Formats: C-alpha cells, sequence, structure tokens
RNA sequence: ACGGGGAAUCAGGGUUCGAUUCCGGAGAGGGAGCCUGAGAAACGGCUACCACAUCCAAGGAAGGCAGCAGGCGCGCAAAUUACCCACUCCCGACCCGGGGAGGUAGUGACGAAAAAUAACAAUACAGGACUCUUUCGAGGCCCUGUAAUUGGAAUGAGUCCACUUUAAAUCCUUUAACGAGGAUCCAUUGGAGGGCAAGUCUGGUGCCAGCAGCCGCGGUAAUUCCAGCUCCAAUAGCGUAUAUUAAAGUUGCUGCAGUUAAAAAGCUCGUAGUUGGAUCU
RNA sequence: CGCAAGACGGACCAGAGCGAAAGCAUUUGCCAAGAAUGUUUUCAUUAAUCAAGAACGAAAGUCGGAGGUUCGAAGACGAUC
RNA sequence: CGGGAAACCAAAGUCUUUGGGUUCCGGGGGGAGUAUGGUUGCAAAGCUGAAACUUAAAGGAAUUGACGGAAGGGCACCACC
C-alpha cells in the first residue's frame, strides 16, 4: 500500500474512534 | 576422491561447506 | 568564530606539510603558538621560522622540513598529571621511540619527556610526530 | 497437527548390541597416545593432509 | 541515487519557480524544468512557397514566419522525441544539437 | 559534532543517558516493562502442569509436526507452550503432571522452525526428560 | 534501592553487581505508648489496638525463631531437631560459673587448590634414523604401535591395627597386615556439514520421526535424524536455561553515525548552558 | 464594432538576481528595510552556537464579509472496457 | 590533493596520523508515528509519544543477465507486406 494513502486509512480510523468515544 | 575436482564441481551444493574443508585440507594446513 | 588560533596554526602547518610545502603563513600569532614551535623546531621537526609585526596580531612564517607527519592539538587542554602522562603517550604517539606530546606546565612549554625530567604534570596543548 | 506418530523412528531403528572392546586408557596415557599418534607418527602423511576419520 | 547533480531542472539560489503549462498535455511543469523550443517556421510551408509566391499581388513580399515557444513536460517531450534517453555518460552533454 | 569542553560533563551525561533508552537492550533490560510480560517472571526455570499435548506445525520452508506440551505455571498460574525436545518423549509426559521448564535458548525469542515457542521442557515427574530418554530412570508408578 | 569497604574483564576507557561474615543504619508479625536503667522507645522486657494463633472445666490464662537446629508454606532455588566451652572472646559478686556467640561434626559437584585411572619385552610387522655394498638382505642405535603366545617390578583406591590428632572423637599425616593383568580396581559429558576440532563409512527412516543457538539437514544412494563402528573437545568433569561482562568503535569521553543504508528541526531570532582573538619580564 | 467583470502578468526570463525560509516578474509614486563593496570613520570583545520562549511559514483545509472570469475536489451525464 | 560501500563530493576533504566551537538528532526490520496520557485547535488535525507481540533479514551503492505496452540501428516468407 501506498504510505499516503495508509496514512489517510489510519486518519479515518482515528476519525471513527474519537466519534463513537465522548 | 581430487579435492579440487570435488570443490570445482559441488562446492554449490549440500557439500559445499565440506567440500571447502577437504580443499582446504588439500592445499595448506586448513 | 575563530578560537584556540593554536588549533589553526597546527591545522594549517599539518595541511601544508601534507601539500609539499616549503613554507606556511600562520596568522594570528600567539605566545603559545610561538612556543609550540620552538619546542617542534628543538626538536629538528620545522625549522626556522619568523615573526611577521603587524601592529596588531603577528604572522608567523613556518619554513616546513619535510620530517613531520602530523602536529594535532587537544581540545580542551585535559589537565594531566605525572602519573597519567603514559597513557597519554600510548594514546597519542606511534611509539615509544619518537614523537612527543606538548604539555603546558608552570615550568614553561615543553614536550612530555622534559616534563618528566622537571618532574612536572600540566594541561595538554597537543602533540606532534 | 496428529500427535499419533512420536517415536516412530526410534520405535522401528533395529537395535544393534555395542560390542566388546579394550577400554580405553585416561588422563596422562591418553593424553600420550594422542601425541605419539599425531607428532611421533610420520608414516602415514606423505603430505596430502588426510582427516583423522577419512574412511575414503 | 542521485540520477543529476541538478535534478533535471536548472533552479540554483532560489526556492520557488514559476509553473507553466506543457503545450501537449497542460502539465503544470516547472519553467527552469520544463523543456522548452523556440519554433521559427515560415508561415507558408516550403512546397506551398511557389504557388503563393506567383499568386501574390506585390513582387518580393518575402513571406512571414511564425514564432512559438513551446513548452514540454518530461513525458511528453520524451514521447515526441524531441530530447531522447542517453548513456550515464553522455547525459552530461550540454551542447545543443549541432543540426 | 559533540560538544567537547571542560565543562560539558553534565551535557555528555545527560544525552548518553538518554540515548540509552533507543537501545533496545537497554530499554528492554530497564523498562521492566518485558519483565512483566515474562511468564517465567525473570527465573531461569519454572514448575507447571500439562493442560494438553499439542502439535505445531513447522514453519514454511521445512516440513514437520513438533510435539508440544500446553503446560500452566504453578507461580502465577499462566498459560505456556513448551516443546518436548527428543523423539518418543512426548509419550513420557501423561496429561496434568508437573513439570520443569526451561527456555529455548534465545532469552525469550522463539528457536528454529517452531512458531511462537519459546519454552522447552527439561523435567517431568520429577525425573528429567534425558533420564527417561536414555533410559537411566523409569517413570515413577 | 539498606549505604560503604568491596566483586565479576585487565588494551586504555568503561559496563554491571554489592541480601551476604568487616564498618555504619534499621527491624524483631504491623503500628503505638512506656517501666527500669548510665545506656532501650528493648520486644529470648511490659501495656494496648490490628492480624494470626495456644490451653480451657468456657470463669480465664498464655503468645512472637528476620537467634541455633528443626517443621509447614512458597517456590528454579539453599544442610543436622548432632558434640563442646578445649580455642577466640564476652558476661558476672567471679582464677572456679555460663555462652546454639563461637568452636567441632557419616550422603554439601556453590566454588577454589593439588592430583590416580598405569610405568618398563623376545616377536611379525608400515616404517624411518650416521658412508645402508642389493626393489629378493645387521633395523632392544632411536622411536610407534594391529597383538586370541608374554614377563616381572611399582603403587595407591579400598579393608583393617596401633589411638598420632581432639574437650571422648572422625579427616589429613605416620607404621604395620592384606590389597592389580580384560591391573572388570572397566571416566564421563557433549559433538563429527560450516561457524568450530573431528567420517559425503554402514544399517534404518523417507519433509515422517526428528535434528538444527544461526545458515540449514530430512520428500527410499541423509557428511546433519535413529543407531553401530570409528574419530575429537574438555576431563572428575562436561551439557543446558537464565542474569551479567568482554566481544559492542552495535551508546562511541577515549571512539560511532546523520546526501542516497536509521537519521540535520521548514526557517530565523533568542535566555539559561557550552565555547570564546592578540597583548604584562 | 464596442461594453462589463473577475483572474493573470506571456514572449524578454537566464543552472541570472533578491529574501531567514516559505517565496518574489506590468508602469509610476510613497514608506520603511537590506547585502556587498569603499572607508588612514567610531565603539572596543560588545562574540559563536543555542534548553526555555518568540516571529514568519507553499498548498490544501476551517469560521465570518465581499467577489465569483477561468479552472475545478464532490457530483451529473457521455464514452472503446 | 583527499575522502567514501560506491554513486559521487573541492567538500560529503584536512579521520585508528582519530580532540577548533556548538545545537538538533539515529541505534536491525515491522507493530507504528499506532495506543495511551498531556497539550494546542471551532474543526480538520498539530506537537510530545510507547508497549505486548512478530521477524532473519529489511535496506544502500554498483555488477552481470533477463525483461520493458522504453528509445536508436539492423535482420527473417518457420514474420509481415
Amino acid at each position: 500500500m501506498r504510505a499516503k494513502w495508509r496514512k489517510k486509512r489510519m486518519r479515518r480510523l482515528k476519525r471513527k474512534r474519537r466519534k463513537m468515544r465522548q | 576422491t581430487d579435492p579440487i575436482d570435488d570443490f570445482q564441481v559441488n562446492w554449490n551444493t549440500k557439500h559445499g561447506s565440506g567440500v571447502t574443508r577437504e580443499l582446504m585440507r588439500e592445499l595448506n594446513g586448513g | 568564530v575563530r578560537m584556540n588560533v593554536l588549533a589553526d596554526a597546527l591545522k594549517s602547518i599539518n595541511n601544508a606539510e601534507k601539500r609539499g610545502k616549503r613554507q606556511v603563513l600562520i596568522r594570528p600569532c600567539s605566545k603559545v603558538i610561538v612556543r609550540f614551535l620552538t619546542v617542534m623546531m628543538k626538536h629538528g621537526y620545522i625549522g626556522e621560522f619568523e615573526i611577521i609585526d603587524d601592529h596588531r596580531a603577528g604572522k608567523i612564517v613556518v619554513n616546513l622540513t619535510g620530517r613531520l607527519n602530523k602536529c594535532g592539538v587537544i581540545s580542551p587542554r585535559f589537565d594531566v598529571q605525572l602519573k597519567d602522562l603514559e597513557k597519554w603517550q600510548n594514546n597519542l604517539l606511534p611509539s615509544r621511540q619518537f614523537g612527543f606530546i606538548v604539555l603546558t606546565t608552570s615550568a614553561g612549554i615543553m614536550d612530555h619527556e622534559e616534563a618528566r625530567r622537571k618532574h612536572t604534570g600540566g594541561k595538554i596543548l597537543g602533540f606532534f610526530f | 497437527g496428529s500427535l499419533a506418530r512420536a517415536g516412530k523412528v526410534r520405535g522401528q531403528t533395529p537395535k544393534v548390541a555395542k560390542q566388546e572392546k579394550k577400554k580405553k586408557k585416561t588422563g596422562r596415557a591418553k593424553r600420550r597416545m594422542q601425541y605419539n599418534r599425531r607428532f611421533v607418527n610420520v608414516v602415514p602423511t606423505f603430505g596430502k593432509k588426510k582427516g583423522p576419520n577419512a574412511n575414503s | 541515487t542521485k540520477k543529476r547533480r541538478n535534478n533535471g531542472r536548472a533552479k540554483k539560489g532560489r526556492g520557488h519557480v514559476q509553473p507553466i503549462r506543457c503545450t501537449n498535455c497542460a502539465r503544470c511543469v516547472p519553467k527552469d524544468k520544463a523543456i522548452k523550443k523556440f519554433v521559427i517556421r515560415n508561415i507558408v510551408e516550403a512546397a506551398a512557397v511557389r504557388d503563393i509566391s506567383e499568386a501574390s499581388v506585390f513582387d518580393a513580399y518575402v513571406l512571414p514566419k511564425l514564432y512559438v515557444k513551446l513548452h514540454y513536460c518530461v513525458s511528453c517531450v520524451i514521447h515526441s522525441k524531441v530530447v531522447r534517453n542517453r548513456s550515464r555518460e553522455a547525459r552530461k552533454d550540454r551542447t545543443p544539437p549541432p543540426r | 559534532g559533540k560538544c567537547r569542553g571542560l565543562r560539558t560533563a553534565r551535557k555528555l551525561r545527560s544525552h548518553r543517558r538518554d540515548q540509552k533508552w533507543h537501545d533496545k537492550q537497554y530499554k528492554k533490560a530497564h523498562l521492566g516493562t518485558a519483565l512483566k510480560a515474562n511468564p517465567f517472571g525473570g527465573a531461569s526455570h519454572a514448575k507447571g502442569i500439562v493442560l494438553e499435548k499439542v502439535g505445531v506445525e513447522a514453519k514454511q520452508p521445512n516440513s514437520a509436526i513438533r510435539k508440544c506440551v500446553r503446560v500452566q505455571l504453578i507461580k502465577n498460574g499462566k498459560k505456556i507452550t513448551a516443546f518436548v525436545p527428543n523423539d518418543g518423549c512426548l509419550n513420557f509426559i501423561e496429561e496434568n503432571d508437573e513439570v520443569l521448564v526451561a527456555g529455548f535458548g534465545r532469552k525469550g525469542h522463539a528457536v528454529g522452525d517452531i512458531p511462537g515457542v519459546r519454552f522447552k521442557v527439561v523435567k517431568v515427574a520429577n525425573v528429567s526428560l534425558l533420564a527417561l530418554y536414555k533410559g537411566k530412570k523409569e517413570r515413577p508408578r
């Protein structure tokens, strides 16, 4: 996987994780 | 068994390491 | 900026000896530089040198006999005791037959052999061989 | 990951008894025998550097 | 590993160079890096020069020329065969082709 | 470059102390996290109870079935898979008996083609596996 | 994490360790408070509470081994419920009494030192050794040894005597009597592809069983597994698992590295820090 | 033929210049700054690098207000596959 | 000159003949710039930043070949025209 796209996927994971955590 | 011939033939086989040792014995005190 | 003018002088001498030159121009001059050069010259490594007097800080033109392999400075000037001198000679000198460590002692600036003769430790200035 | 085969080869190997042999020397005598065989005996070596356990 | 000492461009002593557009693909390519061709071509092609000259109202008209500056990206300049790949040694030759 | 001053001892010492934490062995041996994660807890050996026998497949380049036992340590109750070294030695081990288990020789690292196994059985039922293997001793009744 | 003296390699520099017999400190299941006394916040002193725990006729009474031994438990992990004040010292009203301090002990391979398991033939042999006259021929002149034909000499391991030793004693030492020819009075532990010393010999197994720290070996002619023989490494000692040191100039003070292998902050000011030009007899 | 909007500043334009970097190109004027050079001017170590702190920092992105030509993530279609 | 593994670099030289001053910073490859804590931000996110576990290599420079829906020049009715 391209490193930029790996970072984008990780950032989307973090966005969902911070969405679920309040 | 020629130590040099054995080295030239199967230095790159399962017996390459032992064949190298036998070659070094024939040449010098290795 | 330029600190440790002795380091610059010794580096210039070393670089000119590597290049095979007969004379090197050292500036600025200093008392410690002159003493180090005198210690070098007493042992036949460097030959005669002339101090050019400009009215601010002298320059020195040093004739170069091809006898010098390396001259170096030791920074910082570690205080060396007479019992730690042998370790310094093993670290710095090519052999025990030739090569000198130049110390600065209260008895003046001299090589390690003289410093052991006068029973003085001091501060290490550099070395030459 | 069947454990049924375990010690199969040590099980099916023919059992050969150790032959009875003269006891070997120990200590200084064993070292003396080694020294005599390796440095006092020159006959086996004509200069081809053969190993002590060469069976070919 | 560094292929070229100038990094394939002509930028020394500056940070940013304004981009231009490749004449073929409209790619954004820096002006220093881009491959530039200055084409000074007759408006009338050499085959049609005689026929246009005869039909000229004015004798000795000397027909005009076309002045078009061409900017190329590396991909389009290589594909168009304006530049070619060269050996590791011949790459350093900066002399323009004698033509 | 590095600082060379007569009064730079504190800087050199602090830099070395901070840079030592970028050494894998130093961080492992001084952080204390690898110690709590160690099933042996810093011990060389441990005694456990054989929960079951398991055969782990060798790593890809060569094919075999490695006779291991899943053991539970007595000191901390942790679950451990330990290799039973020689051949037929899995038959010397019965389910639910005490075994003395040591490391595999690489300080917590897996050894050889056995995947994820860093422990080996030394004694079973207070008699060494080598004595049972060589026939010097029999399994206690 | 009790501190130190100090302990584990020597290039130089260092890195780890120090519960542990000497010195200092602290504690006596956990806290706390006291009496006596010169000296204790004492625990082989007391008084409470907390946690455990002993006898009881159930009213009550009595506890503190991190002293020597011994138990249980915990564990990978550690000894005898022995003898004695003869020594070293200590204590007392004391030349006289006492001391599990301390000294002495049938199964302690923690570790360290010394050191057995053999030393000397006629003989055929593969031999060679000072000018060997002969490939068919002096070879205890010098040495090695396949040995189902040899031979005497030496001695301690052991068993016992004499009580040397010692506070009755064991032990070393000493003297006697037996005690060695498969001197059966029988040395082991790990290996034999390489690293790394030493068999692509034989049988079995056939990517199985297993070996293998690493690289690799094993898929019917395995130099690597299971074995036989032979070989070699150390040797009464070897293997293994962990922690640690050197190797590691892979923590670099000596002494590393930072374009592309891991790496110089996007850039510039800036306080502390570090460093700082010549010049005095 | 004109008119109006925003955007941009071709060719000249270079292994040329300037800036700490990001970056900077139509004319003219104003404002403050700057390097180098020249100096037989002045001060006379006032310096170098810099934890802490601080200024600036392409593009994209966010919140308000204008503007909204061109291009254009998203999106809507059309296409050999 | 010199240095580097070389590519290359008048610096990436003046380095086992190793010390001019000073800041930042790396320690096999993954896990991972992830989790968590703190801190900044409206948000997007920024800064600081592990470990368990996993692995014998990953990687750098270059050399030969092979291959290229890469270029140049040639050739063949087992190619085409």
